[PDB]
């Protein structure tokens, strides 16, 4: 058959607009990302000592309602889950079933030493090494327990990220 | 306080004779719970399946002689007995029970590394 | 191109189809909401909302409170088909062909210069004309009160 | 009178419903765009009950049942006073005496709950307690 | 797997890097190697990344999705499951991928022709460039997976382009490049079981009269595992199949009879004898109106082929390991989308199956 | 109503007695289970708990050491069997 | 094509169907009462119509409670 790809046409996140298309798709995408990046509902997963910092970050002082922040019980209606503290293995399994309902699209934020790799408890016969090894992580906050800013900071990044989401101009360039 | 399903008093049996009937009940037990445990846990394996695993975790230790010892493989047999049948344990760690497990000869555990 | 008659055909079909106590719930709703349409059009626009108030707003979710404390439990397409369409073929509840086929025409007056809603014409025979037919539906209502515990309450 | 303007509102909200439905259905990113792991219907564990984490396997009250079927009585009362409100003028003293009797007489329905304690959830099958009395021999 | 998949602890490639294994094959254990899985993100890449990663082996997964790699770093410890960003048509990320690589994976493979590449940009455009390049940076070992009915001469758009892949290859990469050809694997979504699954299937009767020769997909996870750690295996053709043959309206019906699914199949959609123009012109017409990559001209042509077998290749027992049957697996696999669970187990396939070839 | 009779339950009792490994193939209500077949303590639960998943017949404590022959099994069966109740839909409609 | 009693294929298959039914069959004679009602332009029939909903709904709800307390009869063993 007749084939001829080029080699200089670079990659998504470095390919810049160039025709309209270019420009409507990202438009998408960014209102799009607007909507996930405002509407930031996590999912109250306070396991141990580091739920403390997530619920200050809440209180009036900081105040993470302004930012468009509520967190939801149900994993359905939670588009975000803040794992913080201790992963014991007697939860993991548990911590599966609650990750895997979350619908698309869906972010884990690491909060705390024991969720990032064991902290404290990492030579405990029953306290999981980390919970990267159940599911994905996008975002680790390190502390013991972080600061309510630490959280707000680990929250901020991840909200820089979900704005850099192209998945709508993805189909057209890279699909 | 109310204890809980499937509970018994955990008693120092002093009789060879008795713990052998205790034991024989118990066996049946399981046996009758094989279609829920298929049921409850969503095993892949059919009921026939798990009787079979269940009669070679029976068969497997039958000859212990030591009745301290006796009671004690009793008594833990019972929790795994209350922990399955008022489904406790997980989904996962039932399928892993039954999804566990011929050596080699020395030249090929010396290559790779042995133990 | 009556669009009422399409809705009731599909009734005519989910009926046959009713497998559980859902469908038939449902049934009754999607019976209901013809009657009430059809009222709110046509003849009687006072009764299109009494049936919406009472019988959707009293019985239908008392229908539904019931059963889910009653139980949840479980020829082809081509003969359901064939037994609708058959039964489609006529649909003349009556068989007077000079007063089907025929319309007609009232003539107004402007002799009642006091217009009133027809429900306080009924208001105004119902509390006077034949007050023995509401209070003895108050008693039947009273009947139904003491009635009910009586059934239902264990001790 | 005329309600052609009325008629076209049900019409848009009957139109609005379906932009509802349909509009989640054109917005969202396919699978294949998030992680493409499954479909709704294939991906079981999305579509799946939630029960706190942990997988698991109403019988409500006689009350709860006893207040909802007396919900319907005392509802058929209260919206058969429909035809008194539009008429209480000309019905005048002779309506307002009937009037005062068809309640009186459901009255004595209410007044027959009130007595039964009919309404009360109750709790019989527990709270229950005994003086320990000493039985010397 | 097991406990250590090494046969043994050292290993020379053929670029004479000598890689030494530790560990007894854990998490935390390595073996030295560095396996680039091209199309890591798909179906079959899922599992051959996942073998990989478990066992010490580092792999650098090229992705053009970004939401769809996050998943796969769980499987490897920190630093064993390594990221980049690249396109076919950038020459230059595709280097990035291949230059600390021991073992290079082929994978990418598509039926479906795109605004942005065709059948054979993919099949052969990626394949060329990917094996090619491999070459140039040192790559000891190349693995490729192709169709499982390559054939040059094919009148199918999807298997001329696939046999031509496996000659540009060999005059690209060399007498060392390997391929293999997988037959349809079932798995959980896998691509070959989500056409039957689906209710609304227009010209189900046409579509499923194909033939084939269903394999598990993670013996093929595993048959590429253990090529990968064997230089023995370089320039062979390899053919995966599973002993029992089956055919797809064999296995919609014995699909559907476990779901249970009177009047149902006749309403909802089950069977709809739709014409063979309207089949040709509807995959035609959504060709420029859908957006999800649908049911393609292609795969009208391919339902009227069935599967071969060639003799010139070599079978799992090739390799030490016995396929396994559909029979054993089919149940399972579709349980997500089915009183008292009936349990069909491996030998009351063939009851299912006696029940539907009964007219 | 208990629809079983003592043939019913010996008729069918032996089909589920041809599906273990007996010593002989000839079982009527003489036969013992313990002698005639030799079976052990494992061996005989398993008859014994299949028989309850046939005839739906729950066997106590009580006659656990005291079964010795399959003829008090089959009278067993008559003599404790009942119909499930049936849901307010099965029973009138 | 009803004097074959088509109709009983159209109920379902328990109690509570068999109660739909008749609220059914019921409305249907309400329904005629204000068709013959409006046309005569007669308030009488309203008045009987007005009745009909009013009676037909209290035999509804003791048709439910003695289907209720049936029902709790078959689960009234109540040892616990
Ligand atoms: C706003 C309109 C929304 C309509 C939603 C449902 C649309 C389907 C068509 C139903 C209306 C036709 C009239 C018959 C009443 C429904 C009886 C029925 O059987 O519904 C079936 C419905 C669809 O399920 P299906 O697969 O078709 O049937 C087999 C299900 N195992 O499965 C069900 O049991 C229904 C589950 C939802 C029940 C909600 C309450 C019923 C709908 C009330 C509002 C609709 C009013 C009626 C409109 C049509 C009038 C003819
Ligand atoms: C496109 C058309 C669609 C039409 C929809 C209906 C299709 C037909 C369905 C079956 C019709 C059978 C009934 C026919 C109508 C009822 C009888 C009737 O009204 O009379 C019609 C017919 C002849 O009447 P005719 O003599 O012409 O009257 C003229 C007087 N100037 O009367 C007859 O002679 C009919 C013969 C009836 C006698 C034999 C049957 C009765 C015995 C079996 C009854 C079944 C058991 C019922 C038991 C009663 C319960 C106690
Ligand atoms: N059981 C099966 O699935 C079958 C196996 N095969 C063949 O085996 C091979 C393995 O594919 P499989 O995983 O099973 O199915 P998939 O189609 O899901 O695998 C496609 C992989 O290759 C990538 N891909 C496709 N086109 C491009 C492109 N232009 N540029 C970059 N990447 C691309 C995909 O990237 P991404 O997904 O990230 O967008 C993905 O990683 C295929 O060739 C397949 O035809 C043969 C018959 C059926
Ligand atoms: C009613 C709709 C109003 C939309 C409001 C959101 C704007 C938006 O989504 O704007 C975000 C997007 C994209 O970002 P950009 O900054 O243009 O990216 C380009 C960056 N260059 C220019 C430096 C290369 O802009 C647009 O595509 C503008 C056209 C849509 C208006
Ligand atoms: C009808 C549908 C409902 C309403 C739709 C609107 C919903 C809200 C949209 C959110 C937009 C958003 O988020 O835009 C803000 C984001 C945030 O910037 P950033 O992400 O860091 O990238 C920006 C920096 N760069 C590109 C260098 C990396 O981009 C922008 O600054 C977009 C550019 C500004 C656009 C201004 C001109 C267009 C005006 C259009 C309005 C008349
Ligand atoms: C009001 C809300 C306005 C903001 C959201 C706009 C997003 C719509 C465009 C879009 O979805 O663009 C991407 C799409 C398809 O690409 P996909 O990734 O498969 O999208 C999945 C969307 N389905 C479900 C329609 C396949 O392109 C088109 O076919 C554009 C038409
Ligand atoms: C709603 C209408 C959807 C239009 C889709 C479309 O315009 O698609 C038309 C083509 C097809 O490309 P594709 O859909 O990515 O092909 C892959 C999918 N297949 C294999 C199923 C075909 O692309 C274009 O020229 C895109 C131009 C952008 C138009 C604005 C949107
Ligand atoms: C679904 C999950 C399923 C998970 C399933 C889980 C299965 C749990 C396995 C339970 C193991 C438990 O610890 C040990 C035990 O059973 S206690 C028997 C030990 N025995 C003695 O100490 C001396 C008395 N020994 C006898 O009486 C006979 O050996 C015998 C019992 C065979 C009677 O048979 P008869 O004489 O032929
Ligand atoms: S990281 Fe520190 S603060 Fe957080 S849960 Fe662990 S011990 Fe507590």
């Amino acid at each position: 058959y007749s084939s001829d790809l080029p080699t200089d046409i670079p990659v998504l996140s470095k390919r810049p607009h160039t025709n309209l298309l270019d420009y409507t798709f990202t438009t998408f995408d960014k209102m799009k990302n607007w909507a996930r990046k405002s509407s930031f509902w996590p999912m109250t997963f306070g396991l141990a000592c580091c739920a403390v910092e997530m619920m200050h970050v809440s209180a009036p002082r900081y105040d993470q309602d302004r930012l468009g922040i509520i967190f939801r019980a149900s994993p359905r209606q939670s588009d975000i889950m803040i794992v913080a503290g201790t992963v014991t293995n007697k939860m993991a399994p548990a911590l599966r079933q609650v990750y895997d309902q979350m619908p698309y699209p869906r972010w884990v934020i690491s909060m705390g030493s024991c969720a990032n790799g064991g902290g404290y408890y990492h030579y405990s016969y029953s306290v999981v090494r980390g919970v990267d090894r159940i599911v994905p992580v996008d975002i680790y906050v390190p502390g013991c327990p972080p600061t309510s800013e630490a959280l707000m900071y680990g929250v901020f990044q991840l909200q820089k990220k979900m704005m850099d989401g192209q998945t709508h101009r993805m189909w057209y360039r890279s699909y | 306080t109310n204890p809980t399903a499937f509970a018994q008093t955990t008693r120092y049996v002093k009789d060879s004779t008795e713990m052998r009937t205790l034991v024989l009940n118990l066996y049946r037990r399981y046996l009758r719970h094989s279609r829920g445990f298929v049921n409850n846990y969503n095993l892949d394996i059919p009921a026939s399946q798990v009787r079979t695993k269940i009669r070679q975790e029976f068969e497997r230790q039958r000859f212990v002689k030591d009745l301290p010892l006796k009671n004690v493989l009793y008594m833990k047999a019972q929790m795994e007995f209350q922990e399955l049948v008022n489904f406790w344990k997980q989904q996962c760690h039932v399928m892993q029970y039954f999804e566990s497990i011929k050596g080699d000869s020395f030249v090929q555990k010396f290559l790779k590394g042995a133990q | 191109m009556n669009l009422e008659i399409l809705d009731l055909s599909i009734l005519g079909f989910y009926s046959l189809i009713s497998s559980n106590s859902f469908e038939s719930i449902a049934i009754l709703v999607a019976t209901i909401m013809p009657v009430i349409t059809e009222l709110w059009y046509n003849y009687s626009q006072l009764f299109a909302l009494l049936y919406t108030l009472i019988y959707v707003g009293a019985v239908v979710i008392l229908f539904v409170f019931i059963l889910s404390v009653i139980n949840e439990k479980e020829s082809g397409l081509f003969i359901l088909i064939l037994v609708l369409l058959l039964d489609d073929l006529d649909d003349n509840e009556s068989n007077d062909n000079d007063y089907n086929n025929v319309y007609i025409t009232d003539y107004a007056d402007w002799f009642n210069n006091y217009n009133e809603s027809d429900l306080s014409v009924i208001g105004n025979l119902l509390f006077t004309e034949y007050a023995l037919l509401l209070l003895i539906i108050s008693f039947i209502l009273l009947m139904s009160i003491i009635g009910l515990i009586l059934i239902v309450k264990k001790d | 009178m005329l309600q052609d303007l009325f008629n076209n509102y049900v019409i848009l909200v009957g139109i609005l419903g379906l932009i509802f439905l349909g509009v989640n259905y054109f917005i969202v990113e396919s699978p294949r765009m998030d992680e493409n792991n499954g479909n709704i219907s294939d991906y079981i564990e999305k579509s799946g009950p939630f029960e706190c984490g942990f997988s698991s396997f109403n019988p409500i009250p006689i009350a709860f049942i006893l207040v909802a079927l007396l919900f319907l009585p005392f509802d058929l009362e209260v919206s058969s006073m429909l035809p008194y409100i539009v008429s209480i003028y000309s019905v005048g003293i002779y309506g307002l005496i009937i009037f005062i009797l068809f309640l009186l007489i459901l009255i004595v329905g209410f007044i027959y709950e009130f007595n039964t304690k009919s309404l009360s959830i109750t709790t019989i099958l527990h709270k229950k307690n005994k003086a320990l009395v000493k039985n010397l021999y | 797997v097991s406990t250590f998949p090494l046969k043994s602890d050292i290993n020379i490639t053929k670029s004479g890097k000598t890689l030494l294994s530790v560990g007894q094959g854990g998490r935390s254990s390595r073996t030295g190697f560095t396996a680039t899985v091209f199309g890591g993100t798909g179906f079959l890449g899922r599992v051959v990344v996942s073998k990989l990663a478990k066992h010490g082996t580092n792999v650098v997964v090229p992705f053009r999705n970004d939401r769809a790699r996050r998943q796969l770093k769980v499987n490897g410890d920190l630093g064993v499951v390594n990221f980049v960003e690249f396109d076919i048509r950038n020459l230059k990320s595709i280097e990035d991928s291949v230059k600390y690589s021991d073992i290079v994976i082929n994978l990418i493979g598509t039926e479906h022709f795109s605004k942005n590449f065709s059948i054979e940009d993919v099949n052969i455009g990626a394949a060329e460039r990917i094996a090619k390049a491999a070459k140039e940076a040192g790559v000891s070992r190349l693995i490729h997976v192709s169709s499982y009915n390559a054939n040059p001469s094919s009148s199918s758009d999807f298997y001329a382009t696939k046999g031509i892949g496996e000659q540009v290859v060999r005059d690209n990469f060399g007498p060392d490049a390997t391929i293999v050809r997988p037959a349809p694997m079932y798995f959980r979504n896998s691509p070959f079981l989500n056409e039957l699954l689906q209710i609304k299937a227009l010209g189900g009767n046409v579509i499923f009269k194909k033939e084939v020769y269903p394999v598990h997909a993670l013996q093929v996870g595993e048959a590429i595992e253990r090529i990968a750690f064997d230089d023995a295996t370089a320039g062979q053709t390899y053919e995966l199949f599973g002993k029992e043959r089956y055919s797809k309206k064999e296995l919609r019906e014995m699909i559907k009879h476990i779901i249970h699914i009177g009047y149902y199949p006749y309403s909802a959609g089950f069977y709809l004898p739709a014409p063979e123009p309207f089949l040709y012109a509807f995959a035609l017409i959504r060709q420029y109106i859908s957006s999800q990559p649908r049911f393609n001209v292609d795969q009208l042509k391919r339902s009227h082929i069935n599967q071969e077998i060639d003799q010139s290749a070599k079978t799992f027992t090739d390799l030490g390991m016995v396929p396994d049957e559909l029979s054993e697996y089919l149940y399972r696999y579709v349980k997500p989308h089915i009183q008292n669970r009936t349990v069909y187990s491996k030998e009351d396939i063939e009851k299912l199956r006696d029940y539907v070839n009964t007219p | 109503a208990s629809t079983l009779t003592k043939e019913d339950v010996l008729t069918r009792s032996v089909s589920v007695l041809r599906g273990f490994e007996v010593k002989t193939k000839d079982i009527d209500l003489q036969t013992t289970f313990v002698q005639d077949l030799g079976m052990d303590s494992l061996d005989l639960n398993d008859a014994l708990v299949a028989l309850e998943e046939e005839f739906d017949v729950v066997f106590d404590d009580k006659t656990a050491n005291e079964i010795k022959t399959v003829g008090e099994v089959v009278d067993f069966v008559l003599a404790n069997y009942l119909p499930t109740e049936q849901s307010i839909n099965h029973t009138i409609r | 094509m009803d004097l074959i009693l088509l109709m009983l294929v159209a109920v379902g298959l328990n109690i509570i169907d068999i109660y739909i039914m008749i609220e059914i069959l019921i409305m249907g004679c309400t329904v005629n009462t204000i068709y013959s009602a409006s046309l005569d332009n007669d308030m009488i029939g309203l008045i009987y119509s007005l009745i009909q909903i009013i009676i037909a709904g209290v035999e509804s709800a003791i048709g439910l409670s003695i289907l209720v307390n049936y029902n709790r009869i078959r689960n009234s063993e109540e040892i616990e």
